[PDB]
């Protein structure tokens, strides 16, 4: 049974997503232009920096997140940011040409664009496999926002001080997701769907690891760090 | 050591 509290949780997360994800992509005017020699780094840095701000606005609205200490909210956001950003990018991803289509040809990003920001196939090959496997789950919007929230409130992140309380908030979301799939997701789409969504969180841990490896390599060159944003530098180190 | 995150979370 989907309890009143569980229906409440889903309504809040749906609204939180709608308030932090603009599918018209109107704010892309503010970013430095794409040029298609890490030519795409300024635009894609600006894209990530904006996405970080939106992920924080979403996180503050997760029920229970703001009962954590400041240090624990910060630990959870720094360690989850690139994972949530990859999850939230799935909305624009298209399997027609394996690209992120943000409403315009100028703002349509393929593997060649990502390599033009300094990243290699060690990241991009698994990233595309991930985007494809997630897209094939055909998540309900309700499932998509629960997954983003569960990703953020993870108790095994390093530096987490009050892991017992992080685990308590995450379990409320996981039981909400598990019960939602049983009551509202018709078969055969629902077959092993929760286990498949948890596997995507595992895939995201490996993608996180490789991202930071490549981030440390490119950001160790000051000529590249000059093209990043202050917020990207605070979050990714 | 994280002023902008702290301000955004406030
Ligand atoms: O609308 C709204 O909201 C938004 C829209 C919508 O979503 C969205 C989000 C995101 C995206 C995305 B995809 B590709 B994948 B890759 B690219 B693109 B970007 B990210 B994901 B990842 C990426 C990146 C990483 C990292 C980097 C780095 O690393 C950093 F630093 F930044 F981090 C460099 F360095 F490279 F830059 C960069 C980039 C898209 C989409």
């Amino acid at each position: 049974k989907l309890s009143e509290e569980q229906q409440h949780i889903i309504a809040i997360l749906l609204d939180a997503h709608h308030k932090t994800y603009d599918p018209t992509y109107a704010d892309f005017r503010d970013f430095r232009p794409p040029v298609r020699p890490l030519s795409m780094l300024p635009h894609l840095a600006d894209l990530v920096s904006y996405s970080i701000q939106k992920v924080i606005g979403f996180a503050k609205m997760i029920p229970g997140f703001r009962d954590l200490t400041s240090d624990d909210q910060i630990v959870l956001l720094k360690s989850s940011a690139i994972e949530v950003i990859m999850l939230r990018s799935n909305q624009s991803f298209t399997m027609d040409d394996m690209s992120w289509d943000c409403g315009s040809q100028d703002y349509k990003y393929d593997v060649t664009d990502v390599s033009k920001a300094g990243h290699t196939l060690e990241l991009i090959e698994p990233l595309i496999k991930f985007q494809v496997g997630l897209k094939k789950l055909n998540l309900h919007e309700e499932e998509h926002v629960l997954l983003m929230a569960i990703c953020i409130v993870s108790p095994d992140r390093p530096g987490v001080q009050d892991a017992k309380l992080v685990e308590a908030i995450q379990d409320r979301l996981s039981n909400t997701l598990q019960t939602y799939i049983r009551c509202r997701h018709p078969p055969p789409g629902s077959h092993q769907l929760y286990a498949k969504m948890i596997q995507k969180l595992a895939d995201l841990r490996s993608l996180n690891e490789e991202h930071s490896k490549q981030y440390r390599s490119l950001s160790f060159q000051p000529e590249n760090s000059m093209k990043l944003t202050p917020l990207v530098l605070e979050v990714f180190g | 050591n994280h002023p902008m995150l702290m301000n955004l979370l406030k």
